[PDB]
């Protein structure tokens, strides 16, 4: 659910229906085209009808990307790693993750065995 | 398409003063475009598209 | 709660009801769908109805992104691990998160042995 960059594209109302113009409805269809098939390919482009209503100074088609004006409260990222560390602290399998140490091994009879190779001794 | 018609006729009249009778025709238009544009244009006839 | 960048829709009033005309319901159905359902595949877009009403010179159809304007106070992350740290601390079983230490060891008979097999051995 991260929209951001999805276009949107702004009609008047008259276009959007059923009893709309021909001309109008075709115009619709191709837009239908345009947000299903457009890419980011050599021969990307756009042309747009612009017209600036002398009321209310604003255009009243536009062709533009959704934007986000904020970010994302908690980094995801540090916070599973945190608890992935923590699962295997409880099994004492941090071999796991660090991997095979030069001071660490799993023998048993050995002088520095590790704590999850004492664990299956038990 | 009557309705469409009225706004044109509207915007073209004048005002007008024969002596004894006078009629501001000026502030029509601009109170008949507030109620087209809000009772008319703004009223979508369709569904959008995602 | 990070509901930042969820789909927000902006409908007139008028639209929201039981009396509205069936078009429009079909319309804020078509709105439940796309809130419901849509996601940020490859023919992700939009085609949303738009017109700046001539009065206040904003637009009544509003889709955008709920954005949010701050950052969190503190950095719970950090705050979480100290306070593991120091539970670690208190049962003096550091060698649970740092490892096995070349300065430590499990052996009582030895000269190296740790603080937590020293407290095993009381």
């Amino acid at each position: 659910r991260d929209l951001v960059g999805m276009p949107k594209i702004g009609l008047p109302p008259d276009y959007l229906g059923e009893d709309a113009e021909p001309e109008k409805k075709a115009f619709v269809k191709y837009c239908q085209e345009v947000v299903n098939d457009l890419i980011a390919n050599d021969r990307a482009g756009l042309i747009w009808p612009r017209f600036i209503d002398p009321e209310t100074k604003e255009d009243i088609f536009e062709f533009s990307l959704v934007s986000r004006q904020g970010a994302k409260a908690y980094d995801t990222g540090s916070i599973i790693d945190r608890y992935s560390k923590q699962i295997m602290m409880a099994f004492m399998s941090d071999v796991l993750a660090m991997g095979q140490s030069k001071y660490g091994s799993f023998s048993l009879a050995d002088s520095k065995t590790s704590l999850l190779a004492m664990s299956v001794d038990i | 398409k009557a309705l469409k018609y009225l706004l044109f006729q509207v915007a073209k009249m004048g005002d007008e003063k024969v002596g004894g009778v006078y009629l501001r025709n000026s502030s029509r238009f601009k109170s008949l475009k507030a109620v087209y544009d809000d009772l008319v244009k703004s009223s979508v006839s369709g569904l959008p598209y995602a």
